[PDB]
């Protein structure tokens, strides 16, 4: 997670932040939960499928 | 139909079923049984720090 969370601002990818946030919501399932849109793109999702 | 006790067509389980809406599955704690695993858990560590 740290690894990514330095490397992720320096790409050109506008979807980057979104995904820098559900790397820590994809480790951080069951021990925290959070409210997500609907029942395909959930929490326990690939963090790169957004 | 061959049932004798129960009404045709009907099968009993002895857990809950909830039929999936996703054909796409992924990890999920809201269930029946991680409920009971999670509650066991922690009367064990209920005990351990008695």
């Amino acid at each position: 997670f740290f690894i990514l969370a330095l490397a992720l601002p320096l790409t050109t990818d506008p979807c980057a932040p979104v995904k820098a946030f559900m790397t820590l919501a994809n480790m951080m399932v069951g021990f925290e939960t959070i409210p997500m849109d609907n029942q395909i793109y959930t929490q326990s999702r690939r963090a790169s499928a957004f | 139909s061959a049932n004798l006790f129960t009404p045709p067509e009907v099968l009993l389980l002895p857990i809950d079923h909830q039929p999936a809406n996703v054909t796409t599955p992924t990890l999920d704690f809201t269930n029946e049984l991680t409920n009971w695993r999670a509650r066991v858990c922690e009367l064990m560590k209920n005990l351990v720090d008695n």
